[PDB]
């Protein structure tokens, strides 16, 4: 049971209720873009809906199919948003199909919404009442001149994962360069083709034994040498 | 015999020594085993240090070669030597050549 | 010949290349992937200063 | 995207020898072969070591 605030529950049990507002925030910080806020409709004064200080913008957006079930496959909800004016096309060609960003969904009753929205104000405004759920964009199922459709997914999905995940190779190092495991931190030495260089921008490891010997880091070689003699 | 080491990157050193024969022949013609001793020396600090005490005992009329491995090598300019602590045989019946 | 296997135990030495490095989570008898194997002649010295060869 | 042909063709940098015949798994020659003819036991015998 989610720790829903008591006033939200009291609103839920009432016979006659206020409007239910769903507020969408699309987060592209991890990918490299800015975060975008949207909402389906305007407020009573014909201005963007204000919740806390966010000021979610009006824009035709809808997400359907959300579910809480662990018996079978994952959930995979669907989100549809229009791009008549070409906003989604520009975010998609800039940020590589908007794949990997976060989508955060909030459900706040209109009773607790900020007092700026209503012309006469709201005496019951309370910014702590909301229900939050996080998802990560998975794919752009469609994109046209009328609308664009995404399929979300859970952050913890296990489609392409195999557990042990570390391969013992005879000639190739599996570590990430300058990572914690490789443990190299020094001047640029060589290129990815074992060619000498000094520019820091084009310093990469070839993942080969010579590429490692350029760094004098043979001690931390990821691969295990001379296995192919045994396996043969 | 003495020789010097000049290589930069080495970690252990192995000495392969032996004897050509050890048979001892009596006047009648009986054959008995004999023994011989060797020392392997490395010039640590400024004075020679005998790393190992070696004793070979048995009967053989052909070469027997054995090997021992060293460690903790001093810095590279060091030199090495091996020497014999058994008096050189005078009679022809002894046959213990290192 | 009817020996029954399970996914969380392996008691024999397996080849190394192209296979994953296993993970052990509790007390158990283990057989592990071979990284090296060789046969050579053994040195006579046992590590001490004194070594005696033969009888 | 026609530009990926030149990226794929450039391959990578491999370390080692193409022939790889310097050291396979063929054993080397045995180290010290000696044969001794002894009449100690009253008969002629050959001891190979
Ligand atoms: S080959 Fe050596 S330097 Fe390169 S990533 Fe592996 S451990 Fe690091």
């Amino acid at each position: 049971m989610q720790d829903i605030r008591q006033e939200t529950l009291n609103e839920c049990t009432r016979a006659e209720q206020s409007a239910s507002v769903v507020l969408w925030e699309i987060d592209l910080t991890e990918v490299g873009g800015e975060r975008y806020f949207f909402c389906n409709e305007q407020n009573e004064k014909g201005e963007p809906v204000t919740w806390q200080g966010r000021q979610y913008q009006p824009y035709p957006i809808q997400g359907s199919g959300f579910e809480l079930n662990g018996k079978g496959t994952s959930t995979r909800p669907t989100l549809t948003v229009s791009n008549l004016y070409g906003m989604v096309t520009g975010m998609a060609e800039d940020m590589q199909s908007l794949v990997g960003g976060t989508v955060v969904r909030r459900k706040v009753y209109a009773r607790f919404l900020d007092a700026v929205n209503f012309v006469n104000g709201n005496s019951y405004a309370d910014p702590e009442q909301e229900v939050i759920s996080r998802w990560r964009i998975e794919q752009c199922s469609e994109l046209s001149a009328v609308s664009a459709s995404f399929v979300l997914s859970t952050p913890t999905e296990t489609d392409g994962a195999v557990f042990p995940g570390r391969i013992m190779l005879a000639n190739t190092c599996t570590w990430t360069y300058r990572g914690d495991e490789c443990g190299y931190s020094g001047p640029a030495v060589a290129d990815e083709y074992d060619q000498p260089t000094s520019d820091i921008t084009k310093d990469k490891c070839s993942k080969c034994l010579s590429g490692c010997k350029f760094r004098n880091n043979v001690g931390n070689f990821g691969g295990f040498l001379s296995i192919n003699k045994l396996s043969q | 015999i003495t020789r010097t080491i000049t290589s930069a990157n080495i970690d252990r050193l192995r000495f392969t020594f032996g004897v050509q024969a050890l048979v001892e022949t009596t006047s009648k013609g009986d054959r008995n085993p004999s023994e011989v001793r060797l020392l392997v020396q490395i010039q640590r600090n400024g004075g020679w240090v005998t790393e190992k005490d070696i004793t070979i005992k048995g009967k053989t009329t052909s070469q027997y070669l054995a090997s021992v491995v060293m460690g903790n090598l001093p810095p590279r300019p060091f030199n090495i030597r091996m020497r014999r602590m058994t008096p050189d045989s005078t009679t022809d019946q002894l046959q213990n050549k290192t | 010949n009817g020996k029954q296997n399970t996914y969380f135990s392996s008691l024999d030495n397996m080849v190394a290349q192209g296979n994953v490095l296993p993970v052990l989570y509790g007390e158990m008898r283990v057989g592990s992937r071979v990284v090296s194997q060789e046969i050579s002649t053994a040195d006579e010295g046992d590590g001490g200063q004194v070594v005696v060869i033969g009888r | 995207v026609p530009e990926k042909e030149a990226i794929v063709d450039n391959g990578a940098h491999f370390d080692g020898e193409q022939s790889g015949t310097v050291n396979g798994v063929t054993p080397p020659a045995v180290q010290h072969l000696t044969a001794e003819v002894t009449a100690d036991s009253g008969e002629y015998q050959v001891l190979a070591r």
